[PDB]
């Protein structure tokens, strides 16, 4: 197990999750193969909000788990779950998060495009730019909703816009040390 | 009843006699002075030496005479942050605010002092546990990141779409 596995690991378990998630890890990272009744004891986290943390874990697959049964001095059968981390279903899914969130940037940037600009302040409802023509009334010689009869501003939907654009720029510059690592991983 | 009920008065006196500024350490029989025990039994005697103040983690002797322990407990700011970073190294996990609060009187001048060293988790019954702040790694993101990495969701997905997605998207 390379430490750079470790390392990609824990930059995106304390930046990306709680850290409830980022402790559960740093277990796993020390013995690959841990049992629930040891890190029970070892957080003294509540057994309900614990499991809840694996159960997301499980949810973003990035450990897995392997359950044994067994019968004890006392007799009585048990069920203990094994939980280990796998990096090759880890690196997967990351990659996979990386492009689904790649993917959501230009898809924002049609969708900004693509939104309402025409919008009735009485009725409070966003109008189609194709729509606002067939709500104008060619009698009256100007613009209006047909339902409400009201002056129609445009100046709203411009600033949605800007503050999306100036989040690109951030978004690009906090995500190369993250690249970086997958870069050095591909081995 | 005999034999079970003495030790609790016992550990109740020295506790309330430390907390008066009493470092020195005390003898058994001037304990038994102010405690109404004289007449407790022999065979008493030999089993609070034996065992009694040797398994409470409370108890430290000097020169063969017992005390406190406020070297164990909190009482300073120096040895909160020590304790907190020893259980952060060893991974021996939190210590619950009640247990600090009673171990440091005015526990609250070193929570505000340290501020964001202490992280705490808040109990469903009002007790919060301290954790401490490993500062190697402090990433942080904008709340709009947050909702829009919590729209998306994969739990209610099979894996064959995830795998799929590379190979749609072409990477
Ligand atoms: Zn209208």
């Amino acid at each position: 197990v390379p430490a750079a596995l470790k390392r990609l690991a824990k930059y995106v378990i304390r930046g990306f999750y709680g850290i409830e998630h980022a402790l559960a890890l740093d277990i796993l990272i020390r013995n690959s193969c841990v049992k629930e009744e040891d890190m029970l004891e070892l957080l003294k986290f509540d057994r309900k909000q614990l499991r809840s943390v694996l159960n997301n874990l499980k949810g973003d697959k990035f450990i897995k788990c392997r359950m044994r049964v067994e019968t004890a001095a006392d007799g009585k059968t048990t069920r203990h779950n094994y939980y280990f981390i796998n990096y090759r279903t880890l690196v997967n899914v990351v990659k996979y998060k990386l492009d689904h969130m790649r993917r959501r940037i230009e898809t924002d940037e049609r969708d900004s495009t693509n939104r309402a600009s025409f919008k009735c302040p009485v009725c409070s409802s966003t109008f189609t730019d194709l729509e606002a023509n067939q709500l104008f009334d060619p009698m009256t010689g100007t613009f209006r909703c047909t339902f409400c009869h009201t002056e129609v501003e445009e100046d709203e939907s411009a600033m949605p816009k800007k503050d999306a654009r100036t989040l690109l720029a951030r978004f690009n510059e906090q995500i190369e040390p993250i690249y970086a690592l997958l870069r050095e991983t591909e081995d | 009843g005999y034999k079970f009920g003495v030790l609790a008065k016992i550990v109740n006196y020295m506790k309330t006699r430390h907390q008066r500024g009493d470092t020195h350490p005390l003898t058994l029989d001037e304990i038994l002075d102010e405690t109404q025990h004289l007449d407790i039994g022999l065979k008493q005697k030999q089993w609070l030496m034996t065992e009694a103040l040797v398994n409470n983690p409370k108890i430290e002797v000097i020169d063969g005479k017992y005390a406190f322990k406020p070297k164990y407990n909190v009482r300073d700011k120096k040895a909160l942050l020590r304790l907190l970073d020893q259980h952060d190294q060893r991974g021996l996990g939190g210590i619950l605010l009640e247990d600090i609060e009673e171990a440091l009187p005015n526990s609250q001048k070193a929570v505000k002092a340290l501020g964001d060293q202490i992280l705490f988790v808040n109990r469903p019954d009002k007790k919060k546990i301290l954790f401490f702040n490993d500062k190697s790694c402090q990433f942080s993101v904008d709340e709009e990141f947050q909702k829009l990495w919590r729209s998306v969701t994969v739990d209610s997905m099979d894996e064959e779409k995830i795998e799929e997605y590379l190979k749609r998207q072409g990477i």
